């Protein structure tokens, strides 16, 4: 059950330049260790091939962990665990968290310091067997994450099922970990060329010592990014099948820190290679022999296919879309001086349907460049004639396919190797045999369609940008036909024959100098399937549903984010918003064409659709109205007060609900934090949405989330919507949400999606133009509020602002200042770290986000629930805890705060997290709700302060029970503001107040609302529980009421200050708030009641008699009747109380109190503490060094309580009074929780 | 709650900065505190709202401060346009309002020589039976210049009216007229018929 | 472009009541209870002033709810009450004195409010014409203008001064014009003032040299407008 780990930070050299390491365990690299002793002598024997990764930590259900992350290293390091619980045993960071200078270690650490860091891995950390088979997260360092993670500090934090500490099936092939990594060495401190290495557990290309594989086996592979900056790598085995349960996945993908668990079955030897598939200039060198080795000791068919490779002239424009001539068009779609021009030769394939190759097919119009369909089944014999006419030996390889064979031959004798790389010459013919399994069973479940595509590889980087595709389908059975999409890049510069294409279109070759940006942009033309600038025309009947295979093959050298406008396309039981699809890898579509108008693709890109990569669809002809008065307002933002002045004019949704638009629906405290979002458009089954939006500023925008639809007006003719709403002019955008939107059962309760200016994206998301709609499964969100109200949710939207890319940017040149870096502001809902709030939940209750990315190529910000790990609903229950997000994509999430505190929500790229795409986020407790102490007088007379004595009434005796006299706070004046100074950050929870008599007249205020405040400038009125703008306090009708008020959500802040509404007579009021701590732990464990036995409490000795029965067990808290108090036999100074706690409990708080008995009153005023776990260990608490003497109580009614910032320990709490007044007898009780 | 205006009444130049002190009984905020503009014979004006703050459409010449008890509305530079009767006051609150003294702002004019007109009641007026002795005073130094219906170490008093003249916006001029209620035989009794004349330097 | 109309000049006798009427024009009749302390313009606050003091508080009234104030000195003496759609609110000035002849102004509380964080309106800045009350037991009487001519005898200086006054008139307003309208140049009118006899006195002179001039029409014009009467009298 419980482990135990001795990590360690290690300094080594490692300049990167000798690789395979294989005398180990002997540029500056600061890299985890792990020993086995207490002495931390000896290393652990560790592979030699772990190069800079740390070492593998395992864990189960319930499992205890114990690092004890010692400090070698030059310079301070930390630990950072990632998907486990803790109590700020492991949070590492340099941040707000507001907690006790005992926890305040893990922030920097001197050489040496072994310390301790405790997880515990509770049921919803740990997984099932249907659960992923063992999470893989990483317990990375934090203090400064760009340089840490420089250093090399990275590790394996893996966690699955019970059961396994046991080496009866888990010792097997260790369980080796795979870590793609991209170090930068150059921006350390270890400088005064380094550049960034692409490595595979540190090992850099092909030198990785020998990752030893199993003959037939199923083998799990941990895969764990590892990155400070963006971009992704694919990753390939060159001849391994790729399968996985019913994941139709074939790409292995990483991300700058993500966390994967592949599972591969092997049935072949020999040895493979690790590829980042990616041709980059600097980089796909991250490549690793891996070898496998011995571990240990009906339906057939015939089918032919006839292809054959030839040149042919295409141009992506068969119509001239290009009427502007300088303005981005001429240059892609027109030949001059400077530019190669519209349409060029390249070599495809096409079929012929005699067997001498002579005759072609009917080729058809929007299936440009691609060639053929293919497709199989089970017990097929396909067998696949080529033949090249090119100018050059070119072949044709299928990619991951199951199986492929020469023909009519065993092996070939003669001076061909393999198949892989050999060619065919001008004019002759081979044949290939493709197969696939024959004992793969039924499942009725499986992933029965798979797109692939195949290519050339005489030259791969040149084949692909010369126009080498096919396509290549894999469906099973057991108008209908579709032609696919192929998003590619073609270059001409990388194309096979640009010497060709030059010389037959450029005019004259005289000097282009090889680096125009023109020539060189229009070399690289983008294109959907063959065609750019809206060459393409989809047109296919309504109601009959689509099914379309998308791929991006070509040299788009980063991820795609294409969308479809007007639809979401189902995914696996999932229907998006735009879809990602990474560089040799390709997805089936599932579709619905019940929706008409006129819509475009794109690549959702900024750039990439305004290069043409657009093309048109076109598809022509062939119960309660839920209002959203929603607006489009101006206002002056400031992202944030930390580090420097953002106050940028930026544009922003906000909701009303009348149509006189106004009352912008203020923001208070669940909408406090949306910043610059707009509002929660929510749904259900069968509504009609009655969104009435408006606009404003000087430049018109738009509406728009995926499902607007343009009416059919204008018969025998088609045209976009028309949106783009003038300033003033309102619409209605009134839709009826369709039921294919809803999520499953199996899916999470209420999916969301994000709405926009659809009009320009890349100049209005960074306006801020964006906000969250959220359509839900039936009925599920009655009552007036219109949510689930069990679970409380939020919006996340990750991205960077940057001003130059926002129409404001001119307006925004006001500050003196020359470029965008200083005006990039990395965004979590328009707020930049320490900045965020309103993000308050419940401990007990569980809770939702919506987390959101958009933007650019850089929008890969990470997400880390920082304590917290859930479980993913999508198809089956599975578990996680690092997110990633693809722009476009609006995901619903879960982390339900289980321990209490602030914590942080994370963003994993350290480049971001050093800019801000985190901010603290805090979740109370419910169990501590104890007055803040008007009454106690522990909130002093002199910090209350209002306006109007005039008659000796001060504000300061405002305190509720008080009496005597002039007893409140009064003032005549019909406006007033009494101003309770905390002085301290707090969660209020309540308030609680009487009125006041004055002779015989009563004096109350009988409505009210309130004020709470942070800072003291600004300052927001309580709007909480909706169904209204703010909330009008009922207050009192008399002196001796019950009111038992409560706050739904309670305020977090450090001014309560009360604004009267109705009132009689005048303001005359007493009051007192019920609160607690900024972390929820000061409140009675239950000393005052019987939670302690009573055989606990013990003194040195205690006056029992027949006449005194001063037993120690009664020095309860308000204990009354019969010796309601503790005495000793003798009353003397040495006299000494103990309290048992069977454990170290925290407390901050203890309250002590005198007795009354015999008509007079005792009272200790004189008292030390100490702490001992067994009552013969000596240990005083240590107090500044000394023992403070209090003068203490001066009655025996009131209890005081007295604050101790290092919480008590040990489970024997020992009290030792020194003096007495009268006799000797005290109540205690005292305030704290749970923590270690 | 009482407000008193210092000085009662101010002449100034028009461009030279103002003063106005206010005093009252009550600490009271300055939110609670403001200051009104009323041109003679005519609806009066905001001009200060809460001590501190200028209202709709006031140049920035004007100002306020003070708090609790003591109370001031300064004017940088002061024209014709406002030259008017000012007005500290505390409003609406405590289901009570008041306002000031009402601290007449006049404008300087210089030493110039006064007019002074003496009238008996002509025939007319005796056959009408009215006969009324009048006298009439302009253009003077000062405002509160007071003269009496003496006749023969004789006071007539209790039965004499005097019309004041409001200070003119252009010229801030002053004139007062003294005229007498009485029958025509109470005219006729006496013989000598004048009011007393002060400055700095008729048969029946 | 708001609105705060009264009606006009108004004569009663001591110990009944007069009632003043302020109609409000644009607003909607009520501006919320101030629940958010935003716009208060619907209080609506009375005020008198008379000729020979500044102006004093009588009380205010809230059309939202139908509370209302009252300055101490008019617990018994004014009362308040509203319309129920026409938006004017009606003051009953009861047990009337002699010294009640003023102006009374309708007020109401729209502008801002300068506290730590509060928008609400505790200053009036909206007001209108002003009503002129005039309370006496006596009843109207014409124009007794008499002419102010110098004495033929004592006529030497090139200045003289040239006046009628108008005595024992009731009641307000009445107007006194000079040589009918013919000169503007030395016009000047003294504010009327109450005689010990109870009525009014107004005096309307010209200090032109009109001895120095040759005879021209100084034919001051009376108009009494509650008895109809203009009489057109040359000094
Ligand atoms: C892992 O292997 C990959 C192979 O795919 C390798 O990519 C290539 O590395 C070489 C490293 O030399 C790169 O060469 C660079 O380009 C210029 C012009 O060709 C070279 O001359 C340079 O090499 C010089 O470096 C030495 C030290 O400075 C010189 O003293 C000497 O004269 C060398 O000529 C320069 O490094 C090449 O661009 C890439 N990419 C390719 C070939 O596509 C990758 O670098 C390897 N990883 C590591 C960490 O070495
Ligand atoms: C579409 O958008 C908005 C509709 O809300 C509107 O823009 C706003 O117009 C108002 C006026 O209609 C602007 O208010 C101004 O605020 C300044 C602040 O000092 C005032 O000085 C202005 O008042 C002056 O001008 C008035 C008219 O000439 C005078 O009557 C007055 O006495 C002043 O001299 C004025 O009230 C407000 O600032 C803008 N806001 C924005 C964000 O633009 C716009 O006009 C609508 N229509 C069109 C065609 O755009
Ligand atoms: C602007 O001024 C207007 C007055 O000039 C002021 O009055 C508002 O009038 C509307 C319309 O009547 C009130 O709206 C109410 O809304 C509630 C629901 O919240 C309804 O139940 C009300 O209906 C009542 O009347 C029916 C017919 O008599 C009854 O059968 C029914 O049972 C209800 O009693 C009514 O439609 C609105 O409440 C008032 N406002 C106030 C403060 O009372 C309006 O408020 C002013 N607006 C602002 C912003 O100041």
């Amino acid at each position: 059950a419980i482990r135990r780990y001795y990590l360690g930070a290690v300094e080594l050299s490692w300049d990167y330049r000798q690789s395979e390491l294989l005398r180990e365990l002997h540029y500056k690299k600061t890299v985890f260790v792990e020993f086995t002793d207490q002495l931390f002598s000896v290393a652990r024997p560790r592979p030699p091939w772990m190069g800079l990764l740390g070492p593998t930590i395992q864990a189960e259900v319930y499992d205890t962990v114990v690092v004890t992350l010692k400090n070698m290293a030059s310079h301070p390091v930390s630990l950072h665990a990632v998907g486990v619980s803790f109590w700020k045993s492991s949070e590492g960071a340099e941040y707000e968290d507001h907690t006790s200078q005992r926890e305040k270690e893990d922030d920097k650490v001197l050489p040496g310091k072994s310390q301790t860091y405790v997880w515990q891995v509770l049921k919803e950390n740990g997984p099932t067997a249907s659960d992923p088979p063992c999470l893989t997260y990483s317990y990375l360092s934090h203090v400064d994450l760009v340089k840490d993670l420089n250093s090399g500090l990275i590790g394996a934090l893996l966690v699955c099922r019970e059961g396994s500490l046991t080496r009866e099936r888990t010792q097997n092939l260790h369980e080796f970990v795979l870590l793609f990594a991209v170090f930068d060495e150059g921006k350390s401190w270890h400088s005064a060329a380094q550049p960034a290495m692409h490595t595979v557990n540190g090992y850099v290309n092909r030198s990785l010592p020998g990752l030893i594989g199993c003959h037939k086996k199923s083998v799990y592979w941990h895969v764990i990014g590892m990155g400070t900056s963006p971009e992704v790598h694919s990753i390939f085995l060159e001849g391994h099948t790729f399968l996985v349960r019913h994941h139709r996945q074939a790409s292995l993908e990483i991300s700058p820190l993500t966390f994967l668990t592949a599972q591969t079955f092997l049935m072949d030897l020999g040895q493979f290679l690790l590829f980042c598939h990616i041709s980059s200039h600097h980089h796909g060198g991250m490549e690793a022999h891996v070898r496998v080795e011995s571990c240990a000791e009906k339906h057939p068919k015939t089918w032919v296919h006839y292809i054959a490779a030839e040149e042919e002239d295409w141009d992506y424009a068969p119509l001239v879309l290009a009427p502007d001539d300088r303005s981005y068009k001429s240059q892609y779609l027109n030949n001059g001086p400077q530019r190669i021009g519209r349409k060029y030769k390249k070599v495809r394939f096409m079929a012929y349907t005699d067997e001498t190759f002579k005759t072609r097919e009917a080729i058809q119009h929007e299936s440009g460049i691609l060639g053929p369909l293919l497709y199989g089944e089970v017990g097929d014999t396909l067998l696949i004639i080529f033949k090249n006419q090119a100018s050059r030996p070119y072949n044709i390889y299928p990619h991951g396919i199951t199986d492929v064979r020469p023909l009519y031959s065993r092996r070939l004798p003669k001076g061909v190797k393999h198949l892989k790389d050999f060619p065919i010459l001008p004019g002759e013919i081979f044949k290939y045999k493709w197969t696939v399994t024959v004992e793969d069973g039924p499942t009725k479940s499986d992933p029965r369609c798979l797109t692939r595509y195949y290519s050339s590889f005489v030259n791969m980087e040149r084949d692909l940008a010369s126009g080498l595709i096919g396509p290549l389908l894999i469906c099973y059975k057991e108008s209908d036909k579709r032609n696919v999409i192929l998003f590619s890049v073609f270059d001409e510069n990388r194309s096979w024959y640009l010497t060709e294409n030059i010389q037959r279109f450029l005019p004259n070759p005289a000097g282009v100098q090889l680096e125009d940006p023109e020539f060189q942009a229009s070399n690289i033309m983008h294109s959907i399937n063959g065609y750019v600038f809206d060459s393409l025309q989809l047109s296919v009947c309504l109601h009959e549903v689509a099914y379309w295979y998308i791929l991006s093959i070509g040299a788009q050298t980063d991820f795609l984010s294409v969308f479809f406008s007007g639809y979401t396309f189902k995914h696996k039981m999932v229907y998006e918003d735009t879809l990602t699809l990474f560089p040799f890898s390709g997805e089936t579509v599932f579709m619905s064409m019940e929706n008409p108008g006129l819509w475009i693709l794109g690549c959702h890109n900024s750039d990439f659709r305004n290069r043409g990569m657009t093309a048109l669809l076109k598809v022509s002809s062939c119960k309660r109205t839920r209002h959203y008065f929603i607006a489009a307002v101006e206002q002056l933002w400031d992202y944030g007060m930390s580090e420097s002045v953002p106050r940028f004019k930026k544009v922003v949704f906000r909701e009303f609900a009348d149509g006189s638009f106004t009352q912008p629906s203020y923001r208070g405290e669940l909408n406090k934090h949306l910043g610059l979002l707009g509002p929660y458009i929510r749904a259900e089954v069968e509504d009609n949405i009655m969104v009435t939006f408006k606009n404003q500023a000087s430049r018109p925008y738009s509406f728009y989330s995926s499902l607007i639809s343009y009416p059919d007006d204008q018969e025998q003719g088609a045209e976009p919507r028309h949106n783009f709403v003038q300033p003033n002019e309102t619409r209605t955008y009134f839709w009826k949400v369709q039921h294919h939107m809803a999520p499953t059962e199996d899916e999470f309760d209420c999916k969301a999606w994000a709405y926009f200016s659809d009009v320009d994206l890349e100049k209005d998301v960074h306006s801020g133009l964006i906000g969250p709609l959220l359509i839900c499964r039936a009925n599920t969100l009655n009552a007036a509020h219109g949510r689930q109200v069990t679970v409380q949710e939020f919006a996340l939207f990750f991205t960077i602002f940057d001003e130059t890319k926002s129409w404001y940017f001119t307006e925004n040149v006001e500050r003196n200042c020359t470029l965008k870096e200083n005006y990039r502001f990395h965004a979590i809902n328009g707020y930049v770290m320490d900045t965020l709030p309103g993000l308050v939940m419940a401990q007990n209750q569980r809770i939702r986000w919506y987390l959101l990315s958009m933007g650019s190529n850089e929008n890969i910000h990470s997400i880390h629930f920082s304590g917290h790990v859930f479980s993913v609903r999508k198809k089956e229950e599975y578990k996680m805890a690092v997110y990633n997000l693809y722009p476009g994509v609006f995901e619903t999430v879960e982390m339900l705060p289980s321990k209490v505190g602030i914590w942080r929500i994370e963003c994993l790229i350290g480049e971001h997290l050093q800019a801000g795409m985190s901010t603290t986020f805090l979740v109370y407790s419910k169990k501590c709700q104890t007055p803040l102490g008007m009454a106690s007088g522990h909130i002093r007379d002199f910090q209350i302060t209002a306006s109007g004595q005039y008659g000796q009434w001060a504000p300061k005796l405002a305190r509720l029970h008080y009496s005597g006299s002039i007893n409140a706070w009064s003032t005549k004046e019909p406006f007033s503001w009494i101003k309770v100074d905390l002085l301290a950050p707090m969660i209020i929870h309540g308030i609680k107040t009487q009125g006041a008599r004055q002779k015989f007249s009563s004096l109350y205020i009988s409505q009210f609302i309130i004020m709470y405040s942070l800072d003291g400038k600004k300052w927001q009125t309580y709007r909480g529980n909706s169904t209204g703008t703010l909330m009008v306090f009922f207050g009192n009708v008399d002196s001796s009421g019950i009111k038992h008020n409560i706050f739904n959500p309670p305020i977090i802040a450090r001014y309560i200050r009360l604004h009267p509404t109705h009132y009689s007579i005048r303001s005359t009021l007493r009051m007192e708030l019920m609160g607690c701590d900024l972390n929820s732990c000061s409140m009675p464990l239950g000393m005052e009641s019987k939670a302690i036995s009573d055989a606990q409490i013990t003194a040195s000795s205690y006056f029992t008699n027949m006449f005194a029965t001063w037993s120690p067990s009664k020095a309860r808290l308000h204990l009354q009747g019969r010796s309601n108090a503790w005495r000793p036999q003798v009353n003397n100074p040495k006299e000494w109380l103990q309290v048992d706690f069977q454990k170290t409990m925290k407390v901050t708080g203890v309250t002590t109190q005198g007795v009354k008995s015999l008509l007079t009153s005792m009272y200790v005023k004189e008292f030390l503490i100490s702490s001992s776990q067994d009552g013969h260990q000596w240990t005083l608490f240590f107090q500044n060094g000394k023992v403070k003497v209090f003068q203490g109580n001066q009655d025996s009614f009131t209890p005081v309580v007295n604050s101790l910032d290092p919480p008590l320990l040990t489970r024997y709490l020992r009290i030792h009074p020194q003096s007495w007044v009268h006799q000797i007898a005290l109540r205690m009780e005292v305030l704290g929780c749970e923590a270690q | 709650i009482v407000l008193t205006q210092f000085p009662g009444t101010l002449s100034l130049s028009p461009g030279e900065r103002a003063t106005l002190s206010c005093r009252a009984s009550q600490s009271v905020a300055s939110a609670y505190l403001a200051w009104y503009q009323q041109k003679p014979g005519q609806a009066p004006r905001l001009l200060i709202y809460g001590a501190s703050s200028r209202a709709t459409d006031i140049p920035h010449r004007f100002s306020g401060s003070g708090s609790g008890t003591d109370f001031t509305l300064t004017i940088s530079r002061l024209e014709p346009e406002d030259f008017a009767v000012y007005y500290c006051q505390q409003y609406g609150t405590s289901a009570l309002l008041t306002f000031g003294g009402g601290t007449k702002v006049e404008i300087k004019r210089t030493v110039a020589a006064p007019s002074v007109f003496i009238f008996p009641p002509s025939d007319e007026q005796l056959k009408s039976g009215t006969a009324s002795v009048v006298c009439l005073l302009n253009n003077f130094y000062p405002r509160e210049a007071k003269v009496q219906w003496k006749v023969d170490n004789a006071l007539q008093s209790g039965n004499s009216q005097e019309s004041v003249t409001e200070q003119d916006s252009k010229d801030s001029t002053y004139s007062l007229s003294s005229t007498l209620t009485l029958s025509k035989a109470d005219y006729e009794k006496h013989k000598v018929y004048a009011c007393e004349v002060t400055h700095q330097g008729f048969n029946r | 472009q708001v609105q705060l109309v009264q009606s006009g000049a108004e004569v009663k006798k001591p110990g009944a009541s007069v009632k003043v009427s302020c109609k409000t024009s644009g607003y909607n009749f009520t501006g919320y209870s101030a629940s958010g302390h935003i716009f208060t313009a619907y209080s609506v606050h009375w005020v008198r002033q008379a000729p020979g003091q500044g102006l004093e508080w009588m009380g205010r009234i809230n059309p939202n709810s139908g509370a209302t104030d009252y300055a101490h000195k008019f617990q018994g003496r004014v009362t308040m009450s509203r319309d129920t759609s026409i938006s004017t609110a009606y003051m009953e000035l009861s047990r009337l004195t002699s010294d009640d002849t003023a102006m009374y102004y309708c007020a109401r509380a729209d502008n801002y409010f300068d506290i730590v964080t509060g928008y609400t309106s505790h200053y009036f800045d909206y007001w209108g014409r002003g009503t002129l009350v005039t309370v006496s037991s006596a009843s109207t009487k014409g124009p007794s203008v008499f002419p102010l001519a110098p004495c033929s005898r004592s006529t030497s200086e090139s200045t003289a001064a040239l006046g009628c006054l108008v005595k024992d008139y009731f009641p307000e307003p009445v107007t006194v014009s000079w040589n009918s309208g013919a000169l503007t140049s030395g016009v000047h009118t003294f504010p009327a003032v109450l005689q010990s006899s109870g009525l009014y006195s107004l005096s309307s002179v010209v200090t032109v040299p009109s001895s120095s001039l040759g005879t021209k029409t100084y034919t001051c014009n009376v108009d009494h407008k509650p008895s109809n009467t203009k009489v057109d009298k040359r000094v």
